[PDB]
DNA sequence: ATGCCACGTTTTGCTAAATC
DNA sequence: GATTTAGCAAAACGTGGCAT
């Protein structure tokens, strides 16, 4: 598996308006990312379409498509901040 | 409740500083324009100021102003293109900013080594910057 | 909790000017 | 030439309260 595709969104490293805000729509964890809907996460009255550009990086490296259904992501500890 | 780590009425603003600072490099970014990631002007300022502890308007000049200063004693990027590029009108204007804000030209402040981290807002706006 | 006006303030905008 | 400055006006803003 990745390293960073079960990772926090909050903890992926990117920009500043990107990561921070993921983690404010119920997405600590990247997996989720992944099955989001840009259209509609994008759309969200507070992402930014800048940070688009980070969200599609780390799918695209990874050999993800928009809202590819992963078959197990969420591990035993799974919290929030 | 049983949390002990963040607040509702933080968690509501804790995703503005981070929206500005991403947003500030080319854009105005202000109240108006977080309208859209946010809540109308008037209550999103309320909103912000009662969680930061800094007005909303006030904050982006100041973390724009440090953000050029560096630009103009690391880098020797241009006041003109620094100035149209950070969304300010003209050079003019900017020169105003900055002397309203360092007391210092934004030319004289690139060649002043003695100048250095003062008045720097930092893209944390909770604790005194 | 969300929306708004008003008062005020800063900045802004605008033409120019001055200095280096 | 380059930079900085002269004022004027406006815009928003600074907030308070107000309204839903």
């Amino acid at each position: 598996f990745d390293p960073i595709l079960l990772r926090p969104v909050d903890d992926l490293e990117l920009t500043v308006r990107s990561a921070n805000c993921l983690k404010a729509e119920a997405i600590h964890y990247i997996g989720d990312l992944v099955q989001r809907t840009e259209v509609e996460l994008l759309k969200t009255p507070n992402l930014g379409k800048k940070s688009l550009t980070e969200i599609k990086d780390v799918l695209a490296s990874r050999g993800l498509s928009l809202g590819m259904r992963l078959e197990n992501w969420p591990p035993a500890s799974i919290a929030d901040e | 409740m049983t949390m002990s780590r963040r607040n509702t009425d933080a968690i509501t603003i804790h995703s503005i500083l981070d929206w500005i600072e991403d947003n500030l490099e080319s854009p105005l970014s202000l109240e108006k324009v977080s309208e859209r990631s946010g809540y109308s002007k008037w209550h999103l300022q309320r909103m912000f100021k009662k969680e930061t502890g800094h007005s909303l308007g006030q904050y982006i000049r100041s973390r724009k102003m440090t953000e050029i200063a560096q630009k103009l004693k690391e880098s020797n990027e241009p006041i003109l293109y620094l100035a149209e590029r950070y969304g300010f009108e003209s050079q003019q204007t900017l020169t105003r900013t900055f002397k309203n804000y360092f007391d210092v030209p934004p030319h004289k402040y690139r060649m002043t080594n003695m100048q250095g981290e003062s008045r720097f807002l930092h893209p944390l706006n909770h604790y005194n910057s």
